[PDB]
């Protein structure tokens, strides 16, 4: 019932883009269509620094079909999270690409964010420094976490929130 | 044969021209129209591709509650079951 | 003279036509061209809405099977509850 903020998750499959949301939002009743529709939308009122802001987040299976629409999500994103798994290397690679894909449609006044996930298992074929490299090459912040500790998960989002909120105060 | 056919021909060409010339003045305006369309048509396909999200949002938002509201109303009965199973849990003994 | 003049006005307009013919071949292409655009900005908007409608149905169709399932279970529990509530009199009786 206040200030809105559109957020979306970009990345490949396996990355755990889903689980991160399930975990980010505390709801057992809310259903999951991402298995069937290939899309799933979720609101979550969050705050920091006395700000009643509601987060809207899209999670897509990318899959062809409604791509015509999932595409309309970049056009609206107020912030977007580029995500990758650190136990898979081919996961890391594509990030420059998705990033390109984001500059195309994402009204680049969008708050991007590198996100190294699944740092649970320690098949960690990538390191924190590696990711902070691309992030610095891209000119966007970075973080990590693992929905197996509920650690940094909330940070992941609270971060984007401020970055977005402030980029709104310079105005 | 000669002068006759010529003046006849000239009169014929004379017409064919007034034809082509009108046809042209018409295509000229048939564009102005077929353009005022591509104009709108292209705007719309835009207005649409814009509005999509906000629309599919509300679709999902409603679908959520539908399954949610349902699922909660079950949970509650699950709770009840458990409690009745705890009431007759004592009575028995 | 009068003859020669004619012979040439015929030539003068024989051209104005050949040029009208041209301006037509043109306008006719510029239109068939601008119709290709207007045709895509329609081919587009359609694709979108075919999806938007395809989504709408599928989403709502799914949500209902869920809500359906929840209720199917909520039913079985309700039955089992009937039984208990009733076994809670066969323990007061």
């Amino acid at each position: 019932g206040s200030s809105i903020m559109k957020i979306l998750l970009i990345g490949d499959s396996g990355v755990g883009k889903s689980c991160l949301l399930v975990r980010f939002v505390e709801d057992k009743f809310n259903p999951s269509f991402i298995t069937t529709i290939g899309i799933d939308f979720k609101i979550k009122t969050v705050d920091i620094n006395g700000k009643k802001v509601k987060l809207q987040l899209w999670d897509t299976a990318g899959q062809e079909r409604f791509r015509t629409i999932t595409t309309a999500y970049y056009r609206g994103a107020m912030g977007i999270i580029l995500v990758y798994d650190v136990t898979d290397e081919r996961t890391f690679t594509n990030i420059k690409q998705w990033f390109k894909t984001v500059n195309e449609h994402a009204n680049d006044e969008a708050q991007l964010l590198l996100v190294g996930n699944k740092s649970d298992m320690e098949t960690r074929v990538v390191t924190a420094d590696q990711g902070e490299a691309l992030a610095k090459e891209l000119g966007i912040p970075f973080i990590e976490s693992s929905a197996k500790n509920d650690d940094n998960v909330n940070e992941i989002f609270f971060t984007l929130a401020k970055l977005i909120q402030e980029k709104i105060d310079s105005n | 044969s000669n002068y006759n056919q010529l003046k006849e021909d000239y009169n014929t060409l004379k017409r064919e021209l007034s034809d082509r010339d009108d046809e042209v003045k018409r295509l000229r305006e048939d564009i102005a129209k077929e353009n005022e369309l591509r104009t709108k048509a292209e705007e719309e396909a835009d207005k649409l591709n814009k509005e999509v999200e906000d629309l599919t949002a509300s679709l999902f938002d409603e679908a959520n509650n539908m399954v949610a509201d349902a699922r909660k109303e079950k949970y509650a009965i699950e709770i009840l079951n458990k409690r009745l199973t705890e009431q007759l849990r004592e009575k028995d003994t």
